[PDB]
């Protein structure tokens, strides 16, 4: 449905004879981080939903072609979404951190031959936005320093 | 090479901030040493050359080749400190020039021995050691600094062309760096604020050279027509452009009040650039550079993302490529291209272009003519950049394209439609851009295309056409129970389908095949496709839809 | 303790085999010297056959090591483990480890120990379908222990390519009359 909103969306913006027919729907992007936004009270069901989305986005539309719109901008925007989500959740869900950020390294660490980029943006963001919120988890990334010796060298540094 | 670079950055730090005791003094005057000793050093102190060819077969010729880059290092390397010590000495920009001729020498030999074998190695087009800082430095001192306590001195750096080709390379080459990955390479490379003020800086000193001296001054040599500085200027002032754009959107209206919104400033700045386009173009030129004319349309097209489609700059800027696209005749398919590209790109984010469409398709057939070689048409009138070389083979792939995009657009709407059940008004804007584009193919069925790409293509896209009216017909079939009836001007449309397209289609169906695999099955296939819901609608709508077909 | 892990800032690059063959001759004399050792013998240059060679030689020692350093060999062997090897050395462990021998003092480190497998099978697959491989190809012995449904819960809460895998195999296992109440 996203992939499919994004398609929608970027036909529009590239077209100006649809702009004038059809009126400005919510996309489900935004839909999704108004949920997002809603999560914050009681919502300990709908989290652990959003983290395994996510997740999935910048799973399947990580780059690959170099390691274009159309391979590109949806997939961009798809990944661009799961990171959007999961930067917000982790402002306010303090309890699924440690299970966002242990996954990321987890994808961070072994991998080291898919691109990894976008995870390492993410984890910057993340940990820039409160790194105080990684002394309540810290332990995670210690036990990840013990694999810095087996990976190559722009991860590292990164 | 790189050790010294580190060294004499290190020393201006020293110099520049430490000081506001006894050691550094060790260094510069062993620096100074390296400088007066290096200067009358040549190339059999060294023995490059002659007793080894530096070459790619043997250990030794590789032992050579790796020292001659350490040397050019070194060299540029010596250049930045003795530039660095004083305020403008004659002396030292003499030992500077002497650095230079070595550095030269070794790059005009090296290209020698890169011009027996490929340009497979990206060694001799490897960094520079340079700072970035250092080269925006250089350039603001060697063109627009003129204060006559400097003047004297930096007249001799001037007179070198050679060095001022090398310095405008050095800084292409930090801006594709910092393209390519995130960042350049050497001091001050990854704070992208320094980077960012370091660019502007270079930006206007580029201005400066591409607006104030123009290209018409060349008194160099006619292998330097190619090689201009004014082009080079320019070439940084697209990649830069292209690259803050990519990495620094959040910053445009700061970038540009280095040279009120962001489009006033662009819309001076533009009223500039294609000024120097006009300029160029005005002149008349026989042998006109279509490179100079390509980069202004190509930083034309880079700057125009940023006119909003409501501005009426953006206006300015359609009805001034519009003008351009109806005087200037310009003689090379890539040109034409490039214009057409940006014209259409900015148009259709206005209004829908299939008016564009249709007159392109009235010139292609007026200038080309017609397959039965009795029908006189010509259409010159509409758009001068179309000639006899450039709109049969280049513009017909574009403007068919465009078209492609146009029922892409129109499924998308019809798809949305049939899963809806903002009705009439819809369908109505629909059918409207559907006839205009059946006038379009219908000019376009008549012409004769070169049998490339172009003929498969024009048959594909009237395969969408037909295609997007099976869609239409078969929504019109989902709807026609339940309204009861169908809307005079879809009647219209199935008349002009019925008479105009069709029967032409068949006839250059033919005229394709006997002049002497896929597609034209698939045309017929998608025709009679047609013909077939076509009888399912007449039949379940009421209306006798076959005394308009023939 | 101290000059030994002082070893490799001392030594070049020649000397190393000797040292190698003499480390692992008191790794087989003294058990409380595992640790710094092997650290010190992944920073020097050996053969990777003495590496194998000394992994059979820790492991067969492996009951006999206080629970410590019991963590941080385990850490060593899945670090080390090749790709090859994989289901003889988890064969091997899987025999030689007990989770009934240890037992604030037996727990808390037999949580460390969980967590350094927690890690090792997170960060690498193969261990997971090579592990339930090396159960499931023991299907023979009714006696099967602790270890494995520990283990295989373990696995379903991480990968989850798994859990139709480990759920075919814990059917099997249970008509079978191994796993039961007990």
């Amino acid at each position: 449905s996203v992939v499919k909103s994004f398609k929608d969306l970027q036909l529009l913006q590239g077209s100006k004879f649809l702009q004038n027919l059809v009126p400005h729907r919510s996309y489900v992007s935004t839909m999704i981080l108004e949920v997002v936004k809603n999560s914050v009270h009681s919502w300990d069901h709908v989290t652990q939903g959003l983290v395994e989305l996510g997740f999935i986005l910048m799973d399947s539309y990580g780059p690959k072609k170099v390691l274009p719109s159309l391979s590109r901008m949806p997939n961009q925007h798809a990944c661009k979404l799961g990171a959007n989500i999961l930067l917000e959740t982790f402002k306010i869900h303090e309890m699924i951190r440690q299970e966002i950020l242990e996954q990321v390294l987890n994808r961070v660490v072994t991998r080291a031959s898919s691109p990894i980029s976008h995870f390492l943006d993410l984890l910057s963001n993340i940990v820039m936005y409160a790194p105080l919120v990684l002394q309540s988890c810290s332990s995670k990334v210690t036990e990840a320093f013990d694999y810095l010796s087996f990976l190559p060298l722009q991860t590292v540094q990164r | 090479d790189y050790l010294l670079c580190c060294i004499q950055h290190c020393l201006a730090w020293y110099k520049n901030t430490v000081i506001p005791e006894a050691f550094y003094e060790d260094l510069d005057d062993i620096l100074e040493s390296i400088t007066n000793r290096m200067i009358k050093s040549e190339l059999e102190d060294f023995e490059l050359d002659k007793s080894a060819d530096f070459s790619q077969s043997t250990s030794i010729g590789i032992k050579n080749n790796i020292s001659a880059f350490l040397v050019m290092g070194v060299c540029e390397v010596l250049i930045e400190y003795n530039f660095s010590i004083s305020s403008f000495s004659k002396n030292r920009f003499e030992d500077i020039l002497s650095l230079f001729m070595c550095y030269k020498k070794l790059s005009d030999i090296l290209n020698e021995k890169a011009g027996k074998a490929k340009t497979k190695m990206a060694n001799k087009t490897s960094d520079s050691l340079l700072s970035m800082k250092f080269v925006s430095s250089l350039l603001t001192a060697l063109f627009r600094d003129s204060i006559q306590s400097h003047q004297e001195s930096l007249s001799v750096l001037r007179s070198s062309n050679e060095f001022m080709r090398y310095a405008v390379n050095v800084a292409l080459q930090k801006v594709q760096q910092l393209k390519e990955t995130g960042h350049v390479s050497g001091p001050d490379g990854q704070n992208p604020e320094k980077i960012f003020q370091n660019l502007c800086d270079l930006t206007r000193v580029l201005l400066w050279r591409y607006t104030s001296i123009p290209t018409s001054v060349e008194e160099s040599g006619k292998k330097e027509k190619g090689k201009s500085i004014s082009l080079l200027c320019l070439e940084g002032l697209q990649k830069i452009f292209s690259a803050v754009q990519q990495f620094y959107q959040p910053k445009i209206q700061q970038f540009l009040r280095a040279l009120v919104s962001v489009t006033q400033r662009t819309a001076f700045q533009i009223r500039q650039f294609q000024r120097s386009l006009l300029n160029l173009l005005s002149s008349q030129e026989e042998d006109f550079n279509s490179k100079e004319a390509l980069l202004l349309v190509t930083v034309l097209t880079s700057l125009s993302k940023l006119l909003e489609p409501s501005s009426p700059q953006f206006v300015q800027m359609l009805s001034w490529t519009s003008k351009i696209c109806k005087e200037n005749s310009r003689e090379d398919a890539l040109f034409c291209k490039s214009l057409m590209n940006l014209l259409f790109s900015l148009h259709v984010s206005y209004k829908s272009p299939v008016i564009l469409l249709r007159d392109l398709s009235q010139d292609i057939h007026g200038h080309l003519g017609d397959i039965d070689q009795d029908v006189e048409v010509e259409k010159t009138n509409h758009f001068a950049i179309v000639n006899l070389r450039t709109a049969a083979p280049t513009v017909c792939l574009l403007v068919l394209s465009q078209a492609e995009k146009v029922l892409e657009e129109v499924d998308w709407l019809i798809t949305k439609l049939k899963g809806q059940v903002p009705n009439q008004p819809v369908e109505k804007a629909i059918i409207m851009q559907l006839g205009t584009l059946l006038t379009f193919f219908h000019e376009l069925v008549q012409t004769a295309l070169p049998s490339g790409s172009c003929v498969d293509t024009l048959l594909k896209d009237l395969c969408k056409m037909y295609t997007t009216l099976t869609a239409l017909v078969r929504y019109y079939l989902q709807v026609c129970q339940s309204s009861g009836g169908i809307p005079k001007n879809m009647e219209k449309l199935v008349k002009l389908s019925g008479s105009h397209l069709t029967p032409l289609c068949y006839s250059f169906i033919s005229y394709v095949q006997n002049k002497s695999t896929k597609p034209i099955p698939n045309l017929i296939f998608a025709i009679e496709q047609y013909e077939k819901f076509l009888i399912h609608l007449s039949k379940k709508s009421k209306v006798s839809l076959m005394q308009h077909m023939k | 303790h101290d000059i030994i892990t002082s070893l490799p800032e001392i030594l070049g690059d020649s000397q190393h085999a000797d040292v190698g063959k003499e480390l692992s001759d008191l790794l087989i004399e003294n058990t409380s010297l595992t640790v710094p050792i092997l650290d010190v013998l992944s920073s020097l240059r050996l053969d990777p056959n003495f590496l194998l060679k000394v992994r059979q030689l820790v492991m067969d020692k492996l009951s006999s090591i206080r629970l410590e350093d019991l963590p941080v060999i385990i850490k060593f062997i899945l670090h080390s483990v090749t790709a090859m090897d994989t289901l003889e050395v988890i064969s091997e462990l899987r025999e030689k480890l007990d989770l009934q021998h240890c037992v604030s003092s037996g727990q808390s480190c037999i949580i460390l120990l969980f967590d350094v497998i927690k890690s090792a099978i997170r960060y690498e697959k193969t261990i997971s379908e090579a592990w339930i491989k090396a159960i499931e190809n023991t299907a023979s012995v009714s006696e099967h222990k602790v270890f494995d449904l520990v283990m295989l819960f373990i696995i379903y809460s991480t990968n989850t390519q798994t859990k139709k895998y480990i759920d075919r195999v814990l059917r099997n296992k249970i008509r079978s009359g191994c796993i039961q109440e007990q």
